[PDB]
């Protein structure tokens, strides 16, 4: 599982100086967040395929992200 | 600061690779390049997102430290991940 | 004695929304449907539900009774520019 | 302009007992938001026909004025 020391400089990565303080107890509920972040990107990604249509893409995780961005 | 976010991508692979190999029962189905990179940026920003927001909601209690009620506040909407999440 | 409430609310908001449309148009006579001011009303009732919903959490989340401007503040904070306008 | 204490009913539609208390300083700007909002949701319809006021119109631009307004950008 993801080792908090990543963890919090990744959710640190868009401002300050010094990374943000976490309380310890929420540490492993964001490590299970990000657990279930990525179970449920495949799941649908694959979802996805299976309904239009072994070998997914840019476009089956494109088709399942909503109308977020982050890029353009 | 570019390097940086290598390094910590490098990082979140692992467990990103850990969970793909994990409900695939591993190796079962392919990805592409494309895939393994679209979810790793993708799992990044959202942490950086979330992380963004946290901080923002402990600054807006007046404390120094995220705690637990700022998660369940970015968590407002989806009752189930809220519980998920603590389980 | 509620939906008596609910209706005239509504009813005011109407109005509101109908001296925007007036405003806002003209300067090119323009058509628009009392089925499109009724859609554009009912949609900012419930706007206004949402945003309402998010400040009430924000103040209760900082110990707070009473709606912040540091609570709108928190609910725009990735509108920059409607922290701006909104602000005079 | 709106009301002060109908924006109060309003905002607090989905929560239980007692309505909502708001900051004399908060009304005006609330209001205000209210307003943009009517404007971007007019503007975006009429923009709509122009390219390609109907329930339809409202429709098309609906989705996108609330990513852009209440939210980002």
């Amino acid at each position: 599982m993801l080792s908090k020391e990543a963890l919090i400089k990744i959710l640190s990565q868009n401002e300050g100086g010094n990374d943000m303080k976490i309380a310890d107890e929420v540490v492993p509920m964001i490590q299970k967040y990000l657990d279930i972040f990525i179970d449920e990107a495949v799941l649908r990604s694959l979802q996805s395929h299976k309904d239009i249509n072994l070998e997914l893409s840019h476009q089956d995780l494109e088709r399942i992200v909503g109308l977020l961005l982050m890029d353009m | 600061d570019d390097e940086d976010r290598a390094q910590l991508k490098a990082r979140l692979w692992i467990r990103v690779e850990e969970r793909l190999q994990q409900v695939l029962s591993s190796e079962d189905i392919k990805y592409t390049p494309r895939f393994i990179n679209s979810l790793l940026e993708l799992a990044y920003l959202q942490l950086g997102e979330m992380g963004s927001d946290l901080q923002a909601f402990a600054r807006h209690a007046g404390r120094g430290v995220v705690n637990k009620s700022d998660l369940m506040l970015y968590l407002r909407k989806q009752p189930d991940l809220q519980e998920r999440v603590t389980q």
